[PDB]
Order: structure tokens, then C-alpha cells, then sequence
RNA sequence: GCGGAUUUAGCUCAGUUGGGAGAGCGCCAGACUGAAGAUCUGGAGGUCCUGUGUUCGAUCCACAGAAUUCGCACC
RNA sequence: UUUUUUUUUUUUUUUUUUUU
RNA sequence: CCGCAGAAGAAGCACCGGCUAACUCCGUGCCAGCAGCCGCGGUAAUACGGAGGGUGCAAGCGUUAAUCGGAAUUACUGGGCGUAAAGCGCACGCAGGCGGUUUGUUAAGUCAGAUGUGAAAUCCCCGGGCUCAACCUGGGAACUGCAUCUGAUACUGGCAA
RNA sequence: UACGGCCGCAAGGUUAAAACUCAAAUGAAUUGACGGGGGCCCGCACAAGCGGUGGAGCAUGUGGUUUAAUUCGAUGCAACGCGAAGAACCUUACCUGGUCUUGACAUCCACGGAAGUUUUCAGAGAUGAGAAUGUGCCUUCGGGAACCGUGAGACAGGUGC
């Protein structure tokens, strides 16, 4: 009955940031601004192997963007040409220049976010993802984790049809700031509505 | 649960009472319409609708509805008797299909097909 | 009165690879199962444990084409006879006129091969019997007659069967065209997947 | 490659002071294809947690069913406060005709000729708990052999 | 071949052969009230089935047509 | 097994679809 | 049956909840209305009432007058007495039901048989004649009882002890 | 429970029939209704007691007067000084009148513009009619900036619970 981050509000202990930057007084708002855009643009570029952590970091309010992808391999493109184009469009709204820095997601099995963008891929097949959906999840499984809780909402039937579903292929301690836990999300459609997987991956104790 | 108040009306929604009383045959019949009536104040009020009388001999006086569209249901007829009262109807305990004779009933309804019987229109 | 299209509209719900059009291009890539066949519904359809025999009546109803009329009246003298459910029914529907002239290959298709039956274009030992329903018994004879022999449908068939599985229970002549069952059809090698019990069992519920 | 399969399962939830409480409960079957036949129930918190506690109960030894070859060869006592019961084999030939009510404690193991529907209650648990605890009252052939022999 | 009565506000019908209408029920509403009722108030509803002519003026009349209906001329 | 500190408090309408 | 001439000449209703079975776009305000057990409508009505499509099936499709279905119930053949309903405060004797159980005996009922009835269309099985489904059928059987007798003895009743 | 009469001193006993009608429940076992139970308690519940609110006058929002005409939702424990902490420019209800429905605000292309300071007369405000004074930075003399335009197709919004 409730939600329950456990990352955000723990950020030095095993759950590292989104952005760590510094503006003072006058100075935050373009930034945060930017913040948003620079993020909106990476994620369309990423998407055909997704992004797992989208680290911004500003050395001097210029931007050391620092990018958790599956397959680094066509973002930095048949060598250097796609690495230019995202440092220009990336850098233009900020108006100071944007290193661009890649990082592989490590095996997407074990991850912070590629649990929900694996389940959420199936549901532009059309057809009865349910058949993949645990599938998918219980194979990721295999290859890391302790416990993991899985929730889908959205409008996954037919013509009125709007409804939510719940599944725990392990145990997990819901919120402990001390654990290797993660929570995430991530968001699909049908041609009828919404279906946004949720998830709780209580990948290790401590 | 305590039954007797409880079994009146509790949780169905068709709630099977329907009171219908009388038999000495049959229910499904012939009708002469006796005495015509299209008085009494009700709650529903009932417009056109020319509910009369019919001279049954089953131990009491009785009433039945009009039972389909087309104004001229006169006294000098004698129809078709059949189940079906309606919430709306006090009394009655009858409806008819009443197209027979000259009482015609349903008037150009293309729509009517094999609950009334009418032919095609404009295909 | 069985039905006659759209044909392929009967394989995107019977299923795959049946007879109806056994023969060029339209078989798996327009059928649509595994696509989506049935699209507004597709992301979570259900079954029942009925409604699963249900599809499976409408497979034997479909793939042979017959009426609601035969199933009843195969049924009636089936609680007579001696076998299984499979034998009883099944097998007569595999072996009816219109359907062993199609399992010979005097016909493409398990839908021509009727229409086919009803031309006065096949006989039974002599017997031009259009009446489809006349089931052909083990070791007496089933052809094409003179004047429809070798007329284009059947080499369109006895050409294009040569590649596949030709079974054992009938023995045909593809030069001369005509044949019989050598044996009655076994649950076994009956080659239908369907689970054979299922039809008569969903009277019982 | 055992098989595993719910029966029946319950709405339980009532009101209280206070407003409504739930709960999720289930009754499921397993068995091994050779003759091996069993039942366990849970609850849980969640769904399939009960369904899963519920299995994992069911999975307990199975009792070997006297089959020879498809189908067995008495009417063993069901006895239960009035199921009464007994299922009727059929002529090992036709398929498992039985109340789809219990069906499945049979067909976990693939018995494929044994008929019979829910007798004296229109219950799924009535007749699935008189079954198995009278199946565990089974005799082999060497055993009603020995009770006419020796 | 007769020609008479009833038809009125959404229903029922008072009563009306010329100055063109009437009560309760039901309907909606200003509030009290989450909405109603207790308490407390407000609005209507039609040119009397209708149409050509009368007539300074129609439900009314002359006159035709509709609905409820009547017994006799009907065979 | 003495258990009267006053008797009464209008109808509604809550009620998150559905096969499993 | 055999050549010309043309797919030519041959189909539709329930309806669409949920029951076997396909759903929505809209309407009128417990209006008008189906009313079988259920379920629908109390300005967001999946089938009331219109319409779009499609569906079950195809000389067919819904539904109706009765009554058993499913459902176990008037139970020699088939039964429930804490329940629906369910050993009635109570038993003076008059008829009635059960009359203790075995020997030597008996076969009327018991049971098996031989022979008669049930010519012909059964029910239940095959073989066939029409092109053939049907239809037209022929052949093979099974009929408790009752008859007339041959037996076999474990009960039912008797006979002597 | 009666409509023939078996009995009874009359009332009734006793057969338990039947006109017709119509839709399921009796039993468990589980509730806990806010509960001057037995019992455990406990809190200005109550104590012992302290200061008071009240009647007349004052700051004031509904009702209700009916005023020319009246703006929501406020009505015990889940509501008080409303939201409004300024209902006479006021974050505008509302009574109005004066403009509009891309409207005040903000884009993507099409042709073009240098941006503003100062009074005079009108007008209730929005807006109307004039008179003077001004001319910036790159500088490919190209493309535009600050920054103002008119003309295109797309196109703007609100505490509605």
C-alpha cells in the first residue's frame, strides 16, 4: 500500500546521483532548465539499447555527461561521427560546451533500470507479451540478483479495458538503506493507453 | 439473517415476485374487449392508452394491456392473451398481440421483422 | 450450405498448416497467428476449459466442411458402434467422399475437393454419388471418371503431394487416378494433431 | 517433469469495528506420470506466495495408485461425512469422464480411464480431501491376493 | 343512407353552441439539505384534437377531416 | 438465583467492471 | 446420361449480455419496454430502442402452450428418520406381522431344462437394391410370464419327531 | 384449516383433505452495534476548588425583514472569525457597460522595419486625433543582433470536483 523509494534519499551509501553539480545564489536556474532538455535528447539517441544511469555532471556549468548504455559501440558510431553530434546538440541549449563520456552497461541482467526496458520493449510486438513478461524477468534472474517484485499498470486487454497486475519471483525488504536494492520504472503504450512497469530489485543484502 | 424480514428483496436485481393469480384452463388465449376505460389517476401517468376489461370466467373480474403499438384497439374486438406485466400496470395481469381483425397494430415499423412479422423494405 | 469463405478468415482462428489450402504461398505468412490474428484483442485474449474442445468441434467442422446437420447425424449411430470417439467420428470425416478423393490428390484443396464430388466428376466403384456424406469402405473403389481424369486441378494436386507425406491407410494410381483405403484409419497415424476425444466429450460439458 | 495444478480457492474477506479485511488462500494437486498422485494447501500474503506455499505442500511422497495398465481395479472407499465416495473405472479405452470438479487429482498422473462426477455435494473440497485419504487404503493385486490366499 | 355525445395543462377530467378557460396529481425550481423530506416558499403548464370561411372577435359556429364510441339503415 | 438513572432519533445513498 | 451457352438462376433470421455464441457507435430518461431462472433501464442503459458490422448456422433461425431435464424424489426393482419432512406423554388386548432350529421326509413357490405362445414392421445387430443418403428391406435374434412335463434340492411353507 | 359426520354436555376433538399459487431459508459457526454489563481500569470523566461567560450597552458573518434586486458553498464528534491576512483601483465575485472570440501571453516563414524620448487636445478605463525631437553593435555591405512590424498555415486556455 505504499511505494517507497529506497534510492534518492541515500544517496552516498551504494546508490550514487543522477546529477551532483554546483551553482550558487543566481546562477541555478538555466542549469536545472537544461537539465531536463540535455536528458529528453540522450534518451531518444539511446533508446536502441537504452540507458541505465544518465550521470550530468558541470566541472565549470559546462557538462560532463557521463552515459551507463548496453551497446556503446552505434553512439559512438562507425568511430567518432555520432560523438561530435551529441557534444554539438547537447552543448547548444546549455550555451558552454558538453563532453560527451560513455560507460557499457555491465551484462543489462543485474542492472538499476534494463529489468523495466526489457519487459517494456515487448509491448510494441502487439500480440500476448504475458508469455515474456516473467520470462524475462526470471531469466535476468538467473544471471544476478537475491529477490526481485515486479508491478505492471496501464491498459493491457482491449477496447474499455484498464487494470493492474503484480509478481514477486523473490522476497524483498522494502526500503533499507543499507541493502543493494534498487527501484525503478519505465513506460510504454498500445494504441489504447499507458502500461508503466515498475520494479523493486532486492538484488543483495549489504 | 434473520429470514423473515431478510428473503422480501435482499440481493437479486429480476426479484422473482410477481404475483398471478387465476387459471381454469390456460393462459394462452382469446380476448373480447368488453368495455373500454382509459380512466384513473396513477403515478405513471399513462397517456393513449386505452386499458380495458375482458369477460374471462375464472371467479373474478379482470384486465388486460394493449400490448403493441397502433391507436384502434376498439370495444367490438377480440384478441390474442399472453403473459408479461409490466411494473408500470396495476390490476392487470396480461399484455396482447393485437394485429388481428382490422386492429392492424404495427403501421410501416420496417424494424419490427420477426417479432412482429413484417416483410422487407428497400434493400 | 458449408460455409465457402473467406477461407483463410477459417485458418486465422482453426490455426496452421491444415488442409483447406494445403498448397501455394498463402499458408503461414497470411494466416497471421503468431503476428496477430485477431489484432484489438491480441495483447491478452483468454481460453476455457469448454470453450478449447469448442475450437476443436470448429476444427473438424471447418477443415472437412461440414454441417451442424452431420455432426449430429455421425453422432447418433456413433453410441452403436464399438471403438473410440476417434474411429466412431474422425476417421468417417477423414474418409467421406469429398475428403479421401482429396487425400489421393484428385483435388488441391480440402474445399475444392467438395465442390469437385458435387460436379458428377468422381463415382464409387460406378456410383456418381453426390450425395458427399457416403463414407468409402477398406478394399472397394473410388475414381475419376473418363471425360475428368487428368483435367488440370488433378495434376495441380498429384504433382505437388509428390513432395510431401503420402499416407499408407489408402493406395492410389497417380497416371490413372483411382484407389481405396487398404485399411481403416488409426489414431495413431491419422495424422490429424487434434486430440480426437475431445469432440464428443463437449456434450457431457 | 512432475505436474502441478489448482482446484479451489476462496473470496474470504469480511467486515470488522472498522472497515474490511482479505485474504488469499488455495487448494492445488501434484503427481509423477508413472501412477504417483498428491494435495497440499496455503495462504499467503499474496497470490501466488499461497499457490506457491500450497505446492510445495503438495509435493509430499504421492501415492502410487493400483493401476494396471491405464485405469485401476477397485472402487477404494473415499470415506468422507457423506461424498460417500467411490469413483467407477471404465473399459481402459474411452477416457477420464470424471466430475471436472476433482478431475485433476487423476489426470496429474495421467489416469485415462476413470469415471464418476461429484456424487452427494456440489463442493470441490468435499470430494478432493475424501479422495486422497481413502487412495492411501489401496490394495496391490499381491495384496487381495494374499487376503483370497496366501 | 343516420347523425348525436366525450376528447381540455405532461394524466385525469369540472364545465363551455362566440369574447377563447379550470383543479388536483405529476414536473421543474429559491433554500434548509451531500440530495429530499420536518419547518419554509416559488414557477407554470393551453389560444379546450385541428383546418378553410365566418366574425370587430373562435375550442364553440357553418363546414370538413382525427381519436374514444353508440345503436339502428347494413343481410 | 432482586435487577424500570427518562422514552424516542426519516428514507435514501456509500458500496473502484470482469472470465481465472 | 451426352454436346452447347452463362456463375450463370439458388438465403436468410435470432441478433449481438453472460448460458452454446461475435461488440460496440448511440438513444430515450425505472420513457417505451422484452420479463425465463438470471439479468437489464433508477441522463454515461454492451442484448430496452436505433444503427454499423458480422455471427451462430444455412431451408433453415429463434421461441412458444405444456413437464420430467441438470437434480438424486413415492423407492417389491431405487430411501432418507440431529435437519427440509423426520419413532406421534400412553398400551388394557381383538385381529394381524416375526414366530425358538434341525433330523427323517416333501418339492407347491426356488432354479435349470425339454416343448408350446409372441404369423409380419420391433427395440438390438448385419447383408444388401436403387447413383444413393435416406428409403426399400431381407436375414440373425431376444421376450421374465403362462402352458405341459423332466429333474436338481440351498432357502419359502409344510409333515413326523 | 373447513364445507360429510365419527365422538363430545355445549365450546371442540380429529381426518390434515383442498381452492390454488410461486421462489427457498430453518441449523452451523463467524460478526461485534459503541454498549450507566460483571470486571480491570483511566482522563477537569469527576473531586476538592480557582478565574469567569452571562441581564442592560458594545465589534460583527447567516437566518429572517422584503428590498429595486440579491453570490456559491458554512449548519454535531470530520465547519466557527469564512477561502478574504483588507467583497469602496485591489488576485472580481458580481452589477454592468465598453472590446474580443487564435484573443492577454508564446512559436515556425513571408515580406519588411533601426530602438525610443517629450506633450497638447480628446476619452470613464480599454483606447482616439496631432505636434516635435531621435537613428546605436558585428559590418564579408552579405546575414542579422538589441528590437519594432504588418501578412501567411499550423494555433492559445480554466481550482470543474
Amino acid at each position: 500500500g505504499q511505494k517507497v523509494h529506497p534510492n534518492g534519499i541515500r544517496l552516498g551509501i551504494v546508490k550514487p546521483w543522477n546529477s551532483t553539480w554546483f551553482a550558487n545564489t543566481k546562477e541555478f536556474a538555466d542549469n536545472l532548465d537544461s537539465d531536463f532538455k540535455v536528458r529528453q535528447y540522450l534518451t531518444k539517441e539511446l533508446a536502441k539499447a537504452s540507458v541505465s544511469r544518465i550521470v550530468i555532471e558541470r566541472p565549470a556549468k559546462s557538462i560532463r555527461v557521463t552515459i551507463h548504455t548496453a551497446r556503446p559501440g552505434i553512439v559512438i558510431g562507425k568511430k567518432g561521427e555520432d560523438v561530435e553530434k551529441l557534444r554539438k546538440v547537447v552543448a547548444d541549449i546549455a550555451g558552454v560546451p558538453a563532453q560527451i563520456n560513455i560507460a557499457e552497461v555491465r551484462k543489462p541482467e543485474l542492472d538499476a533500470k534494463l529489468v523495466a526496458d526489457s519487459i517494456t520493449s515487448q509491448l510494441e510486438r502487439r500480440v500476448m507479451f504475458r508469455r515474456a513478461m516473467k520470462r524475462a524477468v526470471q531469466n535476468a534472474m538467473r544471471l544476478g540478483a537475491k529477490g526481485i517484485k515486479v508491478e505492471v499498470s496501464g491498459r493491457l486487454g482491449g477496447a474499455e479495458i484498464a487494470r493492474t497486475e503484480w509478481y514477486r519471483e523473490g522476497r524483498v525488504p522494502l526500503h533499507t538503506l543499507r541493502a543493494d536494492i534498487d527501484y525503478n520504472t519505465s513506460e510504454a503504450h498500445t494504441t489504447y493507453g499507458v502500461i508503466g512497469v515498475k520494479v523493486w530489485i532486492f538484488k543483495g543484502e549489504i | 439473517a434473520t429470514v423473515n424480514q431478510l428473503v422480501r428483496k435482499p440481493r437479486a436485481r429480476k426479484v422473482a415476485k410477481s404475483n398471478v393469480p387465476a387459471l381454469e384452463a390456460c393462459p394462452q388465449k382469446r380476448g373480447v374487449c368488453t368495455r373500454v376505460y382509459t380512466t384513473t389517476p396513477k403515478k405513471p401517468n399513462s397517456a393513449l392508452r386505452k386499458v380495458c376489461r375482458v369477460r374471462l370466467t375464472n371467479g373474478f373480474e379482470v384486465t388486460s394491456y394493449i400490448g403493441g403499438e397502433g391507436h384502434n384497439l376498439q370495444e367490438h374486438s377480440v384478441i390474442l392473451i399472453r403473459g408479461g406485466r409490466v411494473k408500470d400496470l396495476p390490476g392487470v395481469r396480461y399484455h396482447t398481440v393485437r394485429g388481428a381483425l382490422d386492429c392492424s397494430g404495427v403501421k410501416d415499423r420496417k424494424q419490427a421483422r420477426s417479432k412482429y412479422g413484417v416483410k422487407r423494405p428497400k434493400a | 450450405a458449408r460455409y465457402l469463405g473467406p477461407k483463410l478468415k477459417l485458418s486465422r482462428r482453426e490455426g496452421t498448416d491444415l488442409f483447406l489450402k494445403s498448397g501455394v504461398r498463402a499458408i503461414d505468412t497470411k494466416c497471421k497467428i503468431e503476428q496477430a490474428p485477431g489484432q484489438h484483442g491480441a495483447r491478452k485474449p483468454r481460453l476455457s476449459d469448454y470453450g478449447v474442445q469448442l475450437r476443436e468441434k470448429q476444427k473438424v467442422r471447418r477443415i472437412y466442411g461440414v454441417l451442424e446437420r452431420q455432426f449430429r447425424n455421425y453422432y447418433k449411430e456413433a453410441a452403436r458402434l464399438k471403438g473410440n470417439t476417434g474411429e466412431n467420428l474422425l476417421a468417417l470425416l477423414e474418409g467421406r467422399l469429398d475428403n479421401v478423393v482429396y487425400r489421393m490428390g484428385f483435388g488441391a484443396t480440402r474445399a475444392e475437393a467438395r465442390q469437385l464430388v458435387s460436379h458428377k466428376a468422381i463415382m464409387v466403384n460406378g456410383r456418381v454419388v453426390n450425395i458427399a456424406s457416403y463414407q468409402v469402405s477398406p478394399n472397394d473403389v473410388v475414381s475419376i471418371r473418363e471425360k475428368a481424369k487428368k483435367q488440370s486441378r488433378v495434376k495441380a494436386a498429384l504433382e505437388l503431394a509428390e513432395q510431401r507425406e503420402k499416407p499408407t491407410w489408402l493406395e492410389v494410381d497417380a497416371g490413372k487416378m483411382e484407389g481405396t483405403f487398404k485399411r481403416k484409419p488409426e489414431r495413431s497415424d491419422l495424422s490429424a494433431d487434434i486430440n480426437e476425444h475431445l469432440i464428443v466429450e463437449l456434450y457431457s460439458k | 517433469e512432475l505436474q502441478e495444478k489448482l482446484i479451489a480457492v476462496n473470496r474470504v474477506s469480511k467486515t470488522v469495528k472498522g472497515g474490511r479485511i482479505f485474504s488469499f488462500t488455495a487448494l492445488t494437486v501434484v503427481g509423477d506420470g508413472n501412477g504417483r498422485v498428491g494435495f497440499g494447501y496455503g495462504k499467503a500474503r499474496e497470490v501466488p506466495a499461497a499457490i506457491q506455499k500450497a505446492m510445495e505442500k503438495a509435493r509430499r511422497n504421492m501415492i502410487n495408485v493400483a493401476l494396471n495398465n491405464g485405469t485401476l481395479q477397485h472402487p477404494v472407499k473415499g470415506v468422507h461425512t457423506g461424498s460417500r465416495v467411490f469413483m467407477q473405472p471404465a473399459s481402459e479405452g474411452t477416457g477420464i469422464i470424471a466430475g471436472g470438479a476433482m478431475r485433476a487429482v487423476l489426470e496429474v498422473a495421467g489416469v485415462h480411464n476413470v469415471l464418476a462426477k461429484a456424487y452427494g455435494s456440489t463442493n470441490p473440497i468435499n470430494v478432493v480431501r475424501a479422495t486422497i485419504d481413502g487412495l492411501e487404503n489401496m490394495n496391490s493385486p499381491e495384496m487381495v491376493a494374499a487376503k483370497r490366499g496366501k
